[PDB]
């Protein structure tokens, strides 16, 4: 794989809290992605993963549309509750199972305990899907924003606030994670959430605008 | 407000005036269905400490006052709530985790609680709004030969988080011998088993702690129910139940713009300024209605009898619980002239008032500010004065007050 | 930092300057006379509509009496300098038919009857200038009955006790006020603040205050185009920095800002819980029991009136600064508007 | 025409009646007197209901102090104008007008 | 003959060492430093003085 570096520029916000605000400055202790963070592509031809440090920021510019999960657990081998989000054209198959995956879990296109079983309308649909996770109090979390990306070159200047999607009753402690496989070519992104502080902006329409990283410059702590 | 039984001839503010609320309205979510209180609390045998389950509860009705009697237990460790009001409460999900522990570590099950059964098997969170239901299990759980299927953790190489589980086996590498899967000496595992007896000590009987979650103000609410749905009404002050939001309101109609997963609504000072109603996703503004206050505009006590009263900046088509409006507001009591006099009271924005007998009638009016004058101004307009007025005019002015030393210890204790 | 200048004066045994020319420069100094009045219900704040909160408040004695008597007076106090400012006549002049008032143009100050108030051009640019917050003194409940477009704070400040007092004297007054000042400082000039008005010309009045400063009158006699269209010239630079150099208000702006921060941060500390378990008493009565609630009860009740005396100290220790500008604008207004002051650098 | 002294002399003289009469509010205490109160309780209770109602008292102190600092800062400007008029109304003649 | 500015100077430094000696007043809890009520107590009887 290669690892191309570059700025995540400000993204990775997601909605704190369910309250309705409208013209309101409002400012919390989360733990997400802060601003002009690092960048790991992994665009190659090919399964080695990747440390949870308090959560990933995820990116997919496929027009095709082949993503079908980001397993999570302790050591991925069938553990601590592997989550599965395979996707087909119908619906979604979210479950947390025990299939003993080993190695390199790619899809074609054409077990044990099993304590997850929902399935909802199909999320996956010159476009952008951002997925920030997170696991904070016991607590899991899925995001999801289907922005419609206009260049297909790196993250734009664009807003694309995450509305909260799933939120979890159980969770495990993450350690190991990873990118699933879809063959029959791809790239992506991996961001790393460290906790800071919002500085938020809400619009007339309740929509949240712009934020400030209040860690990130003297200027911003100055705003802060 | 004065205190006395004399009145001086002024303008002397008076407590506010409310309209009191009309009606009562509830409403909750039509939820029917109901959950397994019961079945959880006189089970055959619960989770381990440290394999502790919770459970999901959504979608009954919410009793609370019931689960006194379902276990024979003695009152609530309540943090945050209470189990009085506890039913007329309405929030989002409830979970039931359940262990059987020692019984000289109730007191360990707290917020911010350090110890060996604490940080090891199962951890609270530093803001625990919730209670800790606890009952002794000396005739449902006690053996001869002793509690050999709960287990409990010694060691571990760093302290839990909170509200996770930790679910395995493995051997203990604090001692140097690299034994790597043999439980012999100096790498003893953890798993230990204390063990009881129905003739054994009374102090740390073992317990069988249940805990609630209670999540609250947040997200759509679905673990609810032990009260009567009623109709809403619009611009009237009513008193609402509109999930656990008590206040008076008038409830209008607005244009505002909520996502699909929003329930609530905050303006400033968390003051809830919009819920969604639970039976039909709709727009429902909260405002209470009118208010102010009364002003007294009276003469002396010795002149008069009559009062004249203000209400402070309101239109006055609600008066209670002539008439002349401005500005300041409405004036019921006082008669309204077309002259101008050098205004004794003043009274709000621009209108002061008097007592003249054109009987007595205490009028008001728009403020004189002297009579007005025309004088004259052109290219050859002078006035000299021919004579004058040695007047003494005597000007007043404090210099001092009393001086005054208090003596700590007497006046706060008294000797 | 530079600290202005490395200027030397050019002493001898007898070394003099004299100077050969004037320059008759308006200097505009402005000054706060009275702030917003301001009242606290103590009622709708604390408690809101609870009657626990308010048999608790019963229990703390005259604190909120001592409350509402400080704000009381204050209030009249800042009537009471708006009146020893403003009035310091006692009868309204009106303006002559004629407004050649000895060449000086006063058409930016004497006021118009185009628009339906009684005010002028350049007050007109001081009042746009000063964006004031707009609160009770007009009836905005009509405004905040009906939610349009989003909740405003002037609104949350009103639903929550902090009314508003409007001034006796409106702005029509205040206006007839300052032009009836006017009004006697042209025609009757400085012998209207010793009893009545006595008229006078605006030449001799102007020349009657140059023969105060040591000048005599014989400069405005042979140059009175030259101080007329110095006069306007002045006037017009003080309109055109109105305009558009908005750099000059930010005394008057600041006291608005102090009044309008200061009631948002009282309206803010609603949100505090000074240790109690949340800081909405509605939940706190819907949640916790009897004894626990009036425990977390008097928890606020505590810090919420601690913020309202704090809120007072610090109103009651403005009201005195306040009380020295006015008092200071009150002795300019008697002494170098009535009159012609001798001060220096007054 | 003695509105003003006869104002300062009842403004000391409620002050101190308010600070009399403030001896009677509980504070949030069981009782007002503070023999009252070590006469019925514990030792540890009364303890506790008696820094209730010494901090009661020392807010009341405090807020007496601050009015009376906050008067007497009133007072002295207008002392400050007396000895002026003192010194240029009565000692000389002043040439301020409307003063 | 400087009588006034040392009132100041002495009023400024006596109010800092008020300040200072402040911190050792118990205020009805059970010590004054910080450390020994955070390594005294737990976290309700520590939040609570
Ligand atoms: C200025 O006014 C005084 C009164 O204020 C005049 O004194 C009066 O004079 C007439 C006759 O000269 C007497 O009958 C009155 O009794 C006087 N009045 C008083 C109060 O003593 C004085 O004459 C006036 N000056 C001029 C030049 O007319
Ligand atoms: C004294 O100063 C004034 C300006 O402060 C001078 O007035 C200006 O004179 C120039 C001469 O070229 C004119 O162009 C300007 O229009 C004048 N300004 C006005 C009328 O506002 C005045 O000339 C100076 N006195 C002397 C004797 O030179
Ligand atoms: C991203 O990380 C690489 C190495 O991990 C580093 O060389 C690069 O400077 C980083 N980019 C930043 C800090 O913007
Ligand atoms: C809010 O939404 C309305 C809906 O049509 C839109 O017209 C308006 O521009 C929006 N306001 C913004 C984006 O500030
Ligand atoms: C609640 O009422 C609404 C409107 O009458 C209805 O659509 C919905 O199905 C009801 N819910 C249940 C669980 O009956
Ligand atoms: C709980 O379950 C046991 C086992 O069936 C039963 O004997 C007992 O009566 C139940 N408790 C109650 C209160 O019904
Ligand atoms: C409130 O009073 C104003 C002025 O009298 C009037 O214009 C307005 O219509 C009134 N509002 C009502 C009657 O709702
Ligand atoms: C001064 O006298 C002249 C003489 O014609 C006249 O035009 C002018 O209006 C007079 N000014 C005033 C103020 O009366
Ligand atoms: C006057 O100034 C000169 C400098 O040129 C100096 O020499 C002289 O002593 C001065 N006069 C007196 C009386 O000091
Ligand atoms: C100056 O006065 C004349 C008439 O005396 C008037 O037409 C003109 O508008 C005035 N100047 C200004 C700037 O108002």
């Amino acid at each position: 794989r290669t690892q191309s570096y570059t700025n995540s520029f400000t993204r990775g916000v997601y909605y704190p809290d369910k309250v309705f605000r409208s013209s309101v400055l409002h400012s919390t202790q989360d733990l997400f992605l802060p601003f002009f963070s690092n960048v790991t592509w992994f665009h190659a031809i090919h399964n080695p993963a990747l440390p949870f440090n308090d959560g990933v920021y995820f990116a997919s510019t496929e027009k095709s549309n082949i993503i079908r999960g980001w397993i999570f657990g302790t050591t991925l081998d069938s553990k601590t509750q592997s989550l599965l989000i395979v996707n087909n054209a119908t619906n979604v198959v979210i479950k947390v199972c025990e299939f003993q995956f080993c190695n390199d879990p790619f899809l074609d296109v054409y077990a044990n305990n099993c304590t997850f079983e929902y399935v909802s309308q199909p999320f996956l649909m010159k476009n952008l899907r951002e997925f920030v996770f997170k696991n904070i109090d016991g607590y899991f979390k899925i995001y999801s924003k289907h922005t419609p990306i206009n260049l297909e070159r790196d993250l734009p200047q664009g807003f694309s606030a995450l509305e909260p999607l799933v939120d979890l009753p159980i969770g495990i402690n993450i350690t190991r994670f990873q990118t699933l496989l879809a063959l029959h070519a791809a790239a992506y992104y991996v961001g790393y959430l460290q906790p800071r502080t919002f500085l938020l902006k809400y619009n007339e329409n309740g929509t949240i605008t712009d934020a400030v990283d209040c860690a990130l410059d003297p200027l911003s702590e100055t705003k802060c | 407000t004065l205190k006395s039984f004399t009145v001086e001839k002024g303008i002397y503010q008076t407590s506010n005036f409310r309209v009191q609320p009309t009606e009562s309205i509830v409403r909750f979510p039509n939820i029917t269905n109901l959950c397994p209180f019961h079945e959880v609390f006189n089970a055959t045998t619960f989770a381990s400490v440290y394999a502790w389950n919770r459970k999901r509860i959504s979608n009954c009705v919410a009793d609370y006052s019931v689960i006194y009697n379902f276990a024979p237990f003695f009152a609530f460790k309540c943090y945050g709530v209470s189990p009085t009001k506890l039913n007329d409460l309405c929030f989002t999900n409830v979970y039931a985790d359940s262990f059987v522990i020692r019984g000289n570590e109730v007191s360990q099950i707290a917020p911010g609680q350090t110890g060996n059964i604490a940080d090891y098997n199962y951890k609270l969170p530093d803001d625990f709004t919730g209670c800790v239901i606890a009952w002794n299990s000396n005739k449902l759980d006690s053996k001869p030969s002793g509690n050999y299927n709960y287990l409990y953790r010694l060691f571990r190489k760093s302290k839990l988080k909170p509200f996770e589980r930790d679910i395995s086996t493995e051997i203990y590498q604090a001692g140097n011998k690299p034994c790597n899967g043999v439980a012999g000496p100096n790498c003893y595992s953890p798993l230990q088993s204390y063990g009881f007896r129905p003739t054994y000590g009374v102090g740390h009987q073992p317990y069988r702690v249940v805990v609630l979650s209670f999540e609250l103000l947040h997200a759509p609410a679905t673990v609810c129910g032990p009260k009567k749905s009623t109709n809403l009404v619009k611009n009237k002050c009513v008193n609402f139940n509109f999930n656990g939001l008590t206040g008076t309101g008038v409830l209008t109609e607005s244009n505002k713009k909520f996502l699909p997963f929003q329930q609530f609504g905050r303006d400033i000072a968390d003051t809830t300024d919009a819920v969604r109603d639970p039976q039909t996703l709709e727009i429902l503004d909260i405002t209470p209605c009118s208010f102010g206050g009364v002003s007294v505009i009276t003469p002396g006590t010795n002149t008069s009898n009559q009062v004249a009263v203000l209400y402070q900046g309101v239109n006055c088509t609600e008066v209670p619980v002539n008439v002349f409006q401005t500005r300041a507001g409405c004036l019921i009591g006082a008669e309204y002239v077309n002259n101008s006099y050098e205004c004794d009271i003043p009274i709000g924005a621009g209108i002061c008032a008097s007592y003249q007998t054109q009987s007595q009638s205490i009028i008001a009016y728009t403020m004189s500010l002297g009579a007005e004058n025309s004088v004259a101004y052109s290219n050859n307009s002078i006035a000299i004065p021919t004579n004058f007025t040695i007047s003494v005019t005597t000007e007043i002015l404090p210099v001092s007050m009393t001086k005054t030393s208090v003596d700590c210890t007497m006046y706060i204790c008294g000797d | 930092m530079s600290l202005g200048a490395e200027n030397s004066v050019a002493y001898s045994n007898n070394s003099i300057a004299i100077p050969t020319n004037f320059t008759i420069s308006v200097t505009t100094e402005i000054l706060p006379v009275s702030m917003t009045k301001t009242s606290v219900d103590c009622t709708m704040y604390i408690c809101g509509d609870s009657t626990e909160c308010s048999n608790l408040l019963l229990q703390y004695g005259s604190f909120c009496t001592q409350l509402k008597r400080a704000l009381t007076g204050i209030a009249v106090e800042q009537d009471k300098n708006t009146q020893e400012v403003f009035a310091q006549v006692k009868q309204i002049y009106k303006t002559p038919p004629i407004k050649y008032f000895g060449g000086f143009n006063f058409s930016q100050i004497l006021p118009d009857p185009s628009k339906p108030s009684k005010r002028s051009f350049i007050e007109d640019l001081l009042f746009n200038k000063v964006t004031l917050a707009d609160a009770g003194f007009i009836k905005q409940y009509g405004d905040c009955l009906g939610d349009i477009a989003a909740r405003d704070l002037i609104c949350a400040q009103k639903f929550n006790g902090l009314t508003v007092l409007p001034p006796l004297l409106t702005d029509e007054m205040i206006a007839q006020y300052t032009s009836a000042l006017l009004a006697g400082t042209i025609t009757s000039g400085w012998t209207f603040g010793a009893g009545a008005a006595l008229q006078i010309p605006f030449a001799m009045q102007m020349a009657y205050r140059f023969n105060g400063i040591g000048v005599t009158q014989n400069v405005l006699y042979e140059n009175q185009k030259l101080i007329a269209n110095q006069f306007n010239s002045a006037i017009g630079k003080i309109q055109d920095s109105l305009s558009s150099t908005a750099s000059a208000l930010g005394k008057l702006q600041d006291v608005v800002n102090h009044n309008a921060q200061a009631l948002n941060t009282l309206v803010k500390q609603l949100s505090s819980k000074f240790g109690a378990i949340s800081s909405v008493l509605n939940d706190i009565l819907s949640r916790l029991d009897k004894v626990e609630a009036e425990v977390q009860i008097d928890r606020l009740i505590t810090g919420r009136l601690q913020s309202l005396q704090t809120y007072v100290t610090q109103q009651l220790i403005r009201a005195a600064e306040i009380r020295a500008s006015a008092n200071l604008a009150a002795t300019k207004m008697s002494e170098c508007v009535l009159g012609q002051s001798k001060r220096v650098d007054f």
